[PDB]
Protein backbone atom coordinates (compact mmCIF):
# COMPACT_ATOMS: atom_id res chain seq x y z
CA UNK A 1 0.13 -3.70 -0.10
CA UNK A 2 0.00 0.00 0.00
CA UNK A 3 2.67 2.37 0.82
CA UNK A 4 5.69 0.37 1.47
CA UNK A 5 6.40 1.93 4.78
CA UNK A 6 3.99 2.76 7.47
CA UNK A 7 1.64 -0.16 7.88
CA UNK A 8 -0.35 -1.82 5.20
CA UNK A 9 1.03 -3.66 2.21
CA UNK A 10 0.64 -6.37 -0.28
CA UNK A 11 0.73 -10.08 -0.37
CA UNK A 12 -1.75 -12.51 0.96
CA UNK B 1 -3.77 12.69 -3.13
CA UNK B 2 -1.46 13.05 -0.14
CA UNK B 3 -1.17 16.75 0.73
CA UNK B 4 2.13 17.11 2.60
CA UNK B 5 5.42 19.02 2.24
CA UNK B 6 8.79 17.19 2.39
CA UNK B 7 9.27 19.05 5.68
CA UNK B 8 5.75 18.32 6.90
CA UNK B 9 5.82 14.62 6.03
CA UNK B 10 8.34 14.16 8.82
CA UNK B 11 6.14 16.04 11.29
CA UNK B 12 3.51 13.33 10.86
CA UNK B 13 5.53 10.16 9.98
CA UNK B 14 9.14 11.25 10.31
CA UNK B 15 11.26 10.11 7.32
CA UNK B 16 8.53 8.16 5.54
CA UNK B 17 7.98 9.53 2.03
CA UNK B 18 4.87 8.20 0.19
CA UNK B 19 5.81 9.65 -3.21
CA UNK B 20 9.05 7.67 -3.43
CA UNK B 21 7.25 4.52 -2.25
CA UNK B 22 4.21 5.40 -4.37
CA UNK B 23 6.18 4.50 -7.47
CA UNK B 24 7.59 1.42 -5.74
CA UNK B 25 4.18 -0.01 -4.77
CA UNK B 26 2.96 0.65 -8.28
CA UNK B 27 5.63 -1.71 -9.65
CA UNK B 28 5.28 -4.24 -6.81
CA UNK B 29 1.50 -4.66 -6.83
CA UNK B 30 0.43 -2.06 -9.41
CA UNK B 31 -3.13 -3.46 -9.24
CA UNK B 32 -4.06 -4.68 -5.74
CA UNK B 33 -7.40 -3.76 -4.14
CA UNK B 34 -5.91 -2.68 -0.80
CA UNK B 35 -3.75 -0.21 -2.72
CA UNK B 36 -6.46 1.11 -5.04
CA UNK B 37 -8.63 1.97 -2.03
CA UNK B 38 -5.78 3.89 -0.39
CA UNK B 39 -5.61 6.11 -3.50
CA UNK B 40 -9.41 6.09 -3.59
CA UNK B 41 -10.06 7.57 -0.15
CA UNK B 42 -6.72 9.24 0.58
CA UNK B 43 -7.47 11.72 -2.18
CA UNK B 44 -9.88 13.08 0.42
CA UNK B 45 -7.54 12.73 3.40
CA UNK B 46 -5.97 15.88 4.82
CA UNK B 47 -3.18 16.33 7.37
CA UNK B 48 -5.65 16.38 10.26
CA UNK B 49 -6.59 12.85 9.20
CA UNK B 50 -3.10 11.35 9.01
CA UNK B 51 -1.96 12.87 12.31
CA UNK B 52 -5.03 11.62 14.17
CA UNK B 53 -4.11 8.28 12.65
CA UNK B 54 -0.38 8.41 13.39
CA UNK B 55 -1.27 9.27 16.94
CA UNK B 56 -3.44 6.17 16.68
CA UNK B 57 -0.54 3.96 15.61
CA UNK B 58 1.56 5.48 18.37
CA UNK B 59 -1.05 4.70 20.99
CA UNK B 60 -1.35 1.19 19.58
CA UNK B 61 2.42 0.97 19.88
CA UNK B 62 2.43 2.26 23.44
CA UNK B 63 0.24 -0.65 24.55
CA UNK B 64 2.15 -3.22 22.49
CA UNK B 65 5.41 -2.15 24.06
CA UNK B 66 4.07 -1.98 27.62
CA UNK B 67 2.50 -5.43 27.17
CA UNK B 68 5.07 -6.91 24.78
CA UNK B 69 8.12 -5.71 26.69
CA UNK B 70 6.45 -7.18 29.74
CA UNK B 71 7.49 -10.48 28.21
CA UNK B 72 3.87 -11.23 27.50
CA UNK B 73 3.38 -13.84 24.70
CA UNK B 74 1.78 -12.63 21.48
CA UNK B 75 -1.24 -14.94 21.87
CA UNK B 76 -1.92 -13.34 25.23
CA UNK B 77 -5.41 -12.07 25.91
CA UNK B 78 -3.62 -8.78 26.22
CA UNK B 79 -1.81 -9.21 22.91
CA UNK B 80 -4.78 -10.66 21.00
CA UNK B 81 -6.95 -7.68 21.96
CA UNK B 82 -4.20 -5.38 20.72
CA UNK B 83 -4.57 -6.85 17.24
CA UNK B 84 -8.31 -6.30 17.45
CA UNK B 85 -7.58 -2.61 17.87
CA UNK B 86 -5.03 -2.90 15.04
CA UNK B 87 -7.59 -4.26 12.58
CA UNK B 88 -10.44 -1.88 13.46
CA UNK B 89 -8.62 1.41 13.02
CA UNK B 90 -6.33 0.35 10.17
CA UNK B 91 -9.17 -0.88 7.91
CA UNK B 92 -11.05 2.39 8.31
CA UNK B 93 -7.99 4.45 7.29
CA UNK B 94 -6.95 2.54 4.16
CA UNK B 95 -9.30 -0.34 3.29
CA UNK B 96 -11.73 -2.87 4.74
CA UNK B 97 -9.37 -5.66 5.82
CA UNK B 98 -10.29 -9.19 6.88
CA UNK B 99 -8.60 -11.60 9.28
CA UNK B 100 -7.13 -13.67 6.46
CA UNK B 101 -6.36 -10.52 4.52
CA UNK B 102 -4.01 -8.55 6.77
CA UNK B 103 -2.96 -11.46 9.02
CA UNK B 104 -0.84 -12.29 5.98
CA UNK B 105 0.03 -8.60 5.76
CA UNK B 106 1.42 -9.22 9.23
CA UNK B 107 3.85 -11.91 8.02
CA UNK B 108 5.11 -9.92 5.01
CA UNK B 109 5.44 -7.10 7.52
CA UNK B 110 8.99 -8.22 8.27
CA UNK B 111 10.00 -8.79 4.64
CA UNK B 112 10.31 -5.08 3.80
CA UNK B 113 12.21 -3.65 6.77
CA UNK B 114 11.21 -0.23 5.43
CA UNK B 115 8.11 -0.91 7.52
CA UNK B 116 9.97 -2.46 10.45
CA UNK B 117 12.55 0.32 10.79
CA UNK B 118 9.94 3.08 10.78
CA UNK B 119 7.72 1.15 13.19
CA UNK B 120 10.48 -0.24 15.39
CA UNK B 121 12.02 3.21 15.74
CA UNK B 122 9.90 3.15 18.92
CA UNK B 123 11.10 -0.26 20.13
CA UNK B 124 13.84 -2.65 18.89
CA UNK B 125 12.20 -6.03 18.38
CA UNK B 126 8.54 -5.17 17.77
CA UNK B 127 7.84 -5.62 14.06
CA UNK B 128 8.14 -9.35 14.68
CA UNK B 129 5.94 -9.27 17.78
CA UNK B 130 3.24 -7.48 15.85
CA UNK B 131 3.41 -10.27 13.29
CA UNK B 132 2.88 -13.08 15.83
CA UNK B 133 0.34 -11.05 17.79
CA UNK B 134 -1.60 -10.10 14.67
CA UNK B 135 -1.30 -13.46 12.91
CA UNK B 136 -2.41 -15.28 16.07
CA UNK B 137 -5.26 -12.83 16.54
CA UNK B 138 -6.63 -13.76 13.13
CA UNK B 139 -6.57 -17.43 14.14
CA UNK B 140 -9.09 -17.07 16.93
CA UNK B 141 -11.12 -14.32 15.26
CA UNK B 142 -11.42 -16.34 12.03
CA UNK B 143 -14.29 -18.86 12.38
C1 LIG C 1 -0.01 7.13 5.81
C2 LIG C 1 -0.31 6.62 4.42
C3 LIG C 1 -0.04 7.43 3.33
C4 LIG C 1 -0.17 6.95 2.02
C5 LIG C 1 -0.57 5.67 1.77
C6 LIG C 1 -0.85 4.84 2.86
N1 LIG C 1 -1.26 3.54 2.89
C7 LIG C 1 -1.35 3.13 4.19
C8 LIG C 1 -1.56 1.70 4.65
O1 LIG C 1 -1.58 1.48 5.86
C9 LIG C 1 -1.14 4.18 5.03
C10 LIG C 1 -1.46 4.15 6.51
C11 LIG C 1 -0.73 5.29 4.20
Amino acid sequence: SCTTCECCCSCA
Amino acid sequence: GINLTPEEKFEVFGDFDPDQYEEEVRERWGNTDAYRQSKEKTASYTKEDWQRIQDEADELTRRFVALMDAGEPADSEGAMDAAEDHRQGIARNHYDCGYEMHTCLGEMYVSDERFTRNIDAAKPGLAAYMRDAILANAVRHTP
